[PDB]
């Protein structure tokens, strides 16, 4: 909770000093503004013709002879619509593909829980939370990062009574003298048991496998008072 | 007194992995990364 | 990517010429929106080979001792003995895969700007995935990379796909012999199945053809008496020259917004395979994929990356 309540205050610094995303909305009506910023100065180009103003060549000339300049200025703003509106459908196709991106991220990131790698965040996702930004969306990831890692042996399996065990859900580990099975993502040894692992097949297929003991809880159990047995009935004998 | 200079690129710091024949990493700890991801709608 | 592509509109239009500059100057900004089209697709360009192959924080180097159970990445691996450090597959790749018409191009307001990141780093980003890969397993993806033996790493798939680990510990040189002769018959597969491969020399072969083509329609009159300005402005006074001047740039002007227009629906191509090609990197060279065929067919094992001439071949291991 403390590692995550840092994080998410972090964030509102990061959002704004580190830049790196948040231009791409910006880019967007940047993008959008020139665009009608050039199509609204197009106007004032002649195209050939003798001015850039309709009025102009209605007062200035009869209209046999202002039907050419008025058909060249038409030419012109034709030519400057048909290009903006180019421009407009290939921009919309891409704000489509990253609406549909967006889209399927707020159904995988924070409807749920995405296995896939870097889908929603670097790191192992746990959950993601959305904020809206104009003319687009936010996704605040949280992920689980491993941090302190330590060096151990490890082998593939372990042998103990020409049995091949192997670790039912972890990684079989040791720090120079004593064997442990731990799961895979975070350091919790525990002694290698019947009940962590599974028996399959003999010691002389594996590659790598080491001789350590495997415990076995029952038969503990059971020789400990089959002991206490015997020294009964040698009690009750003599 | 800062000058314009030019570089080659550098793609990141060179990790020779400790890539041994029975040895494994583990990590003891974890951390709680909140990430941003902006996208245009 | 495709290549990145920048046009001198006063070049192509109206050559050193200044009266055909005067009078182009009378169409207002549609050449600065031609600049700031084929610049946006260039710096694009750029932004989908960094987001396809720069996903490594380190570079990370494979251990001098080339043993991983058994396994035979030779053919992917650096090759040392090379001034770029290319794989054998890699190399392959780029030899067949082949970029005068390239001074015609040059020769009038067209030219070619090369990529940010140069064939050799993009062969050092790929050689930092490989030896992420394959020593630490799917960790360096989602931090530090955690070394792993390469057969406990393949374990640990084996169990990402339903197969108990015992299954590969004991069959371990059954299953490097078969990952050993499919990678062996991969160097004659991609170049003999054929099937793709093609994309890359289709796309090479579009932007070629269509830079042939805008450089081919200044050979046009579009209803002039000559399609040289030269011609034009020698043989006629600045009143009749003005009309053929006129003609010859209503046509090099339409030349150059189809070409451009062309530019921009092929970029939106590639923007979208350059993503696909990062989510692909991501999830099947990064990480172990549930997903069925998004890395290959059957049960995906893990992926490999190779650098290709603007383009990634992606070698998925999986299990039948
Ligand atoms: C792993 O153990 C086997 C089995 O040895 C038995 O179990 C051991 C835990 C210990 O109590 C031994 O005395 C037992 O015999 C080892 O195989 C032995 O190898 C030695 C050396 O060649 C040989 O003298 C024994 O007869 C073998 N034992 C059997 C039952 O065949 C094996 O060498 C051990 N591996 C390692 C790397 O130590
Ligand atoms: C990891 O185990 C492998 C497999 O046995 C070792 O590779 C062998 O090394 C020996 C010792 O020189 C050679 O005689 C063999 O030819 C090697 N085999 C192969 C297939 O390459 C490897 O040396 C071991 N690693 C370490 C660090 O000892
Ligand atoms: C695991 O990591 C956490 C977070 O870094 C450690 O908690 C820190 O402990 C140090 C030393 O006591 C304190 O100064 C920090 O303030 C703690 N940080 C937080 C966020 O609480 C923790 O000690 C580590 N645990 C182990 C077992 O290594
Ligand atoms: C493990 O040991 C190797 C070899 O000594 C060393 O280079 C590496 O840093 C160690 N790893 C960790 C996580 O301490
Ligand atoms: C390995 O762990 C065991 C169990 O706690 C411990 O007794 C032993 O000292 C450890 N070995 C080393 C070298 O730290
Ligand atoms: C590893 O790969 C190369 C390339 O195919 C091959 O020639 C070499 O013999 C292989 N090594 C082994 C031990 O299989």
């Amino acid at each position: 909770a403390n590692q995550f309540n840092s994080a998410i205050g972090k964030i509102q610094d990061s959002l704004f000093s580190t830049a790196s995303a948040l231009g791409k909305l910006q880019d967007v009506v940047n993008h959008n503004a020139q665009a009608l910023n050039t199509l609204v100065k197009q106007l004032s180009s002649k195209f050939g013709a003798i001015s850039s103003v309709l009025n102009d060549i209605l007062s200035r000339l009869d209209p046999p002879e202002a039907e050419v300049q008025i058909d060249r200025l038409i030419t012109g703003r034709l030519q400057s619509l048909q290009t903006y509106v180019t421009q407009q459908l290939i921009r919309a196709a891409e704000i489509r593909a990253s609406a549909n991106l967006a889209a399927t991220k707020m159904s995988e990131c924070v409807l749920g829980q995405s296995k896939r790698v870097d889908f929603c965040g670097k790191g192992y996702h746990l959950m993601s939370f959305p904020q809206s930004a104009p003319h687009g969306v936010v996704f605040l990831h949280v992920t689980y990062v491993p941090a302190q890692e330590k060096n151990f042996t490890t082998a593939p399996a372990i042998c103990h009574d020409g049995k091949a065990h192997f670790p039912r859900e972890g990684v079989f580990v040791s720090n120079g003298t004593h064997w442990f099975v731990t799961q895979r993502n975070f350091y919790e040894p525990q002694i290698i048991t019947t009940d962590n692992t599974f028996v399959s097949g003999n010691c002389d297929v594996v590659i790598g496998i080491v001789n350590n003991t495997v415990y076995d809880p029952l038969q503990l159990e059971l020789d400990s008072f089959k002991e206490e047995l015997d020294k009964y009935f040698k009690n009750h004998t003599s | 007194s800062q000058s314009i200079i030019a570089y080659t690129m550098s793609l990141g710091a060179e990790n020779s992995v400790a890539y041994s024949n029975n040895s494994i990493a583990i990590p003891t700890n974890f951390t709680i990364s909140v990430t941003t991801e902006i996208l245009p709608v | 990517s495709m290549t990145k592509t920048s046009v001198d509109c006063t070049m192509y239009i109206c050559g050193d010429s200044t009266e055909c500059s005067n009078l182009l100057l009378q169409y207002g900004s549609f050449c600065t929106q031609l600049k700031r089209a084929l610049t946006g697709i260039a710096v694009e360009q750029d932004k989908n080979t960094q987001e396809v192959f720069a996903q490594v924080k380190q570079i990370y180097k494979t251990p001098p001792i080339k043993y991983f159970g058994g396994f035979n990445f030779s053919q992917i691996l650096p090759d040392p003995s090379k001034p770029s450090k290319r794989s054998f597959i890699e190399d392959l790749l780029f030899n067949k895969v082949t970029l005068d018409l390239i001074c015609a191009q040059k020769f009038n307001g067209l030219t070619v700007l090369p990529p940010l990141l140069t064939d050799e780093m993009i062969a050092q980003y790929t050689s930092a995935l490989l030896a992420g890969t394959i020593t630490s397993g799917w960790t360096f993806g989602a931090g530090a990379a955690l070394q792993i033996p390469f057969a406990m790493q393949m374990a640990y798939r084996f169990n990402g796909i339903g197969v108990t680990q015992n299954v590969l510990y004991e069959n371990q040189k059954l299953i490097a012999n078969q990952f050993n002769s499919a990678i062996g018959k991969i160097q004659d597969s991609l170049f003999s199945t054929a099937s793709a491969l093609g994309k890359l020399q289709d796309v090479v072969n579009h932007n070629a053809q269509a830079l042939n083509t805008l450089v081919k329609q200044l050979s046009s009159k579009f209803g002039a008496i000559s399609s040289v300005l030269n011609d034009i402005l020698s043989r006629l006074d600045p009143p009749e020259a003005e009309v053929q001047i006129d003609r010859l740039i209503t046509g090099r002007l339409q030349s150059l917004q189809t070409y451009v227009t062309q530019q921009l629906i092929r970029a939106a191509e590639i923007r979208a395979s350059a993503n696909l090609a990062a989510t692909k990197m991501s999830e099947c060279v990064l990480g172990q994929s549930k997903r069925v065929d998004f890395c290959g067919k059957g049960y995906h094992l893990m992926s490999f990356p190779q650098s290709a001439p603007h383009g990634v071949v992606f070698l998925h291991v999986t299990y039948v």
